[PDB]
RNA sequence: ACGGGGAAUCAGGGUUCGAUUCCGGAGAGGGAGCCUGAGAAACGGCUACCACAUCCAAGGAAGGCAGCAGGCGCGCAAAUUACCCACUCCCGACCCGGGGAGGUAGUGACGAAAAAUAACAAUACAGGACUCUUUCGAGGCCCUGUAAUUGGAAUGAGUCCACUUUAAAUCCUUUAACGAGGAUCCAUUGGAGGGCAAGUCUGGUGCCAGCAGCCGCGGUAAUUCCAGCUCCAAUAGCGUAUAUUAAAGUUGCUGCAGUUAAAAAGCUCGUAGUUGGAUCUUGGGAGCGGCCGU
């Protein structure tokens, strides 16, 4: 008897059959794409995918007019537009089988940095999102996973403590300052 | 460059205590002290800088917000009557022990052998 | 099935019960006549000692010596060959020692080329056969 | 019979040093000399495909 | 074999696990018998006997970690003789006392999450959409690539004033100045014949050594061994062993098979068991929208 959580899942699973060579093919273009570390965080957006989509599979064999299909399932409709990858006319629940892997990683910041020209590549865009330069809606986001919402696009620029935004000069900048007027007189 | 927004804000009559979640603004700087907190409370609410009991903040992730808690009294008389013994220890008005439990508990046992008056004379 | 009658639960149910038997791996793990026999007693691995150092013959095409080493398990005392497995490593083993044996591969069947080995050997008296193997740690004496 | 020639091979093959090498980049850097090697450089090869280690 | 809530797997059905924090039960070395009390067949209570074991002036006497730490033993298999009543709370005659219940730390790759190990130019130059020329070639409107060629930019690890945190520390956050050019501040673990992503590369060994889940390879050209470069796969992880699930429509209720591959009793009767023919309620009025629908 301990007052802790202990609740956790899993948030990827791994491919059934490891070495299917059209298989690799398609989820190493996914990466170059969008700047990905390793096949792991390829295989959690087909699951957050996989999740959303079985949940239609459970919506669309229930009854229509039915008190639990109107209400569950217009609520994974209001989730999938504010997170920007469904759209506005098109949020009716039949949809949501014909959407595919790259409609989420746009949505992932790493490339939000990179599809605002606040990088100059999305492996560029990584390197400002894990060394803290960017923040939404006056909060630094230091993690390149993070799912920018509809109406959280417009505030995405560069964090007020941060050289290449509105702030002071980092290391670099002043060891060539050290080394500038320390020699010179 | 300080700013305190006070939010919450709830009076206490059972307890003598108005008491607020304080919205520290501080950019560029780290958690400022409880010392530089109250003296900014004293002139907030036009309060004495005694009964002011500030704790448990909990800085952003940024460097740009810190929320924590903190209560303003009545009088000292009532400060002592409904206070944890560590949060006037900050201030140095309850001035605790410094003997712990491995002693106390052995000195207890030791206490539990005798029958009589002879418990003064077993431990130290 | 074969009888489907709506009141034939108690058949359909009681009959698979009997025919499930005549499956193998279902006899070996429902009879404890496997979990008796299993020299390990349902362990994935096992300490023993090396009481001598065996060549086992290679069997069928494949003509060459499996360098296999005898062992005396500490839980019961009941015998085993074990196949010391990479380029030179029975030279790492020596009578009396202590060596940690997994099984093979095959749960309790011969694996390959080794007739009746079902087990191998994995460390050498708390240094692993592969440390010793790459050299990372060397055997203490 | 004989237990004689145990690691006779590992034990007299001539061992060549391991070779110093530039330390290959590690993460999601890879995936970038991994990727940009792959599907944006290379042109259709006609007659049948070369492997990425085809030496000849 | 404690039981269930549950757990893993899972198209659908299933199969397997539940010692383990929540509930109920049992038990305090094994049984048995009791006292006190509202409530106990109490074991941080007692009385025996049994097993075990302690102190001893030999007369006696005391004991119960399946509480928390620790220690031995057994093993494939498992953490500190740490801190604290600040929290949740519980008891007391109680605002005050107490609590290894519980909380905070140490240990911890059982595991789950997030996520560093580079990034950006600069010219060599290797091509590509293209004005030009049959090509060999220049432009370069779009950049595309790699590298012990040259740079100006980065943040984190790490070191550490200072708060913060909390009972008191801790850790994160926050904050200074110090902190990256073979950014040696150096990512491994496994593979490379097939299944199965990935070298008919060289050097050695020559049915030997070894590899190899299976097929198999090794007999002097070895794609399989042992090494060098190499590249493939997953990546702060990865290999092995064992139980178990799907794979297994190879337990088949969904859903198998029985002529010759494993398999219909030699044949018939027969009580349980299972399954059993058709058969008894139809059509009319009436309210109603655009002959039909309610």
């Amino acid at each position: 008897p301990v007052a802790r959580s202990w609740v956790c899942r899993k948030t990827y699973v791994t491919p059934r059959r490891p070495f299917e060579k059209s298989r690799l093919d398609q989820e190493l273009k996914l990466i170059g794409e969008y700047g990905l570390r390793n096949k792991r965080e390829v295989w959690r957006v087909k699951f957050t995918l996989a999740k959303i989509r079985k949940a239609a599979r459970e919506l669309l064999t229930l009854d229509e007019k039915d008190p639990r299909r109107l209400f569950e399932g217009n609520a994974l409709l209001r989730r999938l537009v504010r997170i920007g990858v469904l759209d506005e006319g098109k949020m009716k629940l039949d949809y949501i089988l014909g959407l595919k892997i790259e409609d989420f990683l746009e949505r992932r910041l790493q490339t939000q940095v990179f599809k605002l020209g606040l990088a100059k590549s999305i492996h560029h865009a990584r390197v400002l999102i894990r060394q803290r330069h960017i923040r939404v809606r006056k909060q630094v986001v230091n993690i390149p996973s993070f799912i920018v919402r509809l109406d959280s696009q417009k505030h995405i620029d560069f964090s007020l403590r941060s050289p290449y935004g509105g702030g002071r000069p980092g290391r670099v900048k002043r060891k060539n300052a050290k080394k500038g007027q320390g020699g010179a007189g | 460059t300080v700013t305190i927004r006070t939010r919450k804000f709830m009076t206490n009559r059972l307890l003598q205590r108005k008491q607020m979640v304080i919205d520290v603004l501080h950019p560029g700087k780290a958690t400022v002290p409880k010392t530089e907190i109250r003296e900014k409370l004293a002139k907030m609410y036009k309060t004495t800088p005694d009964v002011i009991f500030v704790f448990g903040f909990r800085t952003h992730f940024g460097g740009g917000k810190t929320t924590g808690f903190g209560m303003i009294y009545d009088s000292l008389d009532y400060a002592k009557k409904n206070e944890p013994k560590h949060r006037l220890a900050r201030h140095g008005l309850y001035e605790k022990k410094k003997t712990s439990r491995k002693q106390r508990k052995e000195r207890k046992n030791r206490m539990k052998k005798v029958r009589g008056t002879a418990k003064a004379n077993v431990g130290a | 099935g074969k009888c489907r009658g709506l009141r034939t639960a108690r058949k359909l149910r009681s009959h698979r019960r009997d025919q499930k038997w005549h499956d193998k791996q279902y006899k070996k793990a429902h009879l404890g006549t496997a979990l008796k026999a299993n020299p390990f007693g349902g362990a994935s691995h096992a300490k023993g000692i090396v009481l001598e150092k065996v060549g086992v013959e290679a069997k069928q095409p494949n003509s060459a010596i499996r360098k296999c080493v005898r062992v005396q398990l500490i839980k019961n005392g009941k015998k085993i060959t074990a196949f010391v497995p990479n380029d030179g490593c029975l030279n790492f083993i020596e009578e009396n020692d202590e060596v940690l044996v997994a099984g093979f591969g095959r749960k309790g069947h011969a694996v390959g080329d080794i007739p009746g080995v079902r087990f191998k050997v994995v460390k050498v008296a708390n240094v692993s056969l592969l440390a010793l193997y790459k050299g990372k740690k060397e055997r203490p004496r | 019979g004989s237990l004689a020639r145990v690691g006779k091979v590992r034990g007299q093959t001539l061992k060549v040093a391991k070779q110093e090498k530039k330390k290959k980049r590690t993460g999601r850097a890879k995936r970038r000399m991994q990727y940009n090697r792959r599907f944006v450089n290379v042109v259709p090869t006609f007659g049948k495909k070369k492997g990425p280690n085809a030496n000849s």
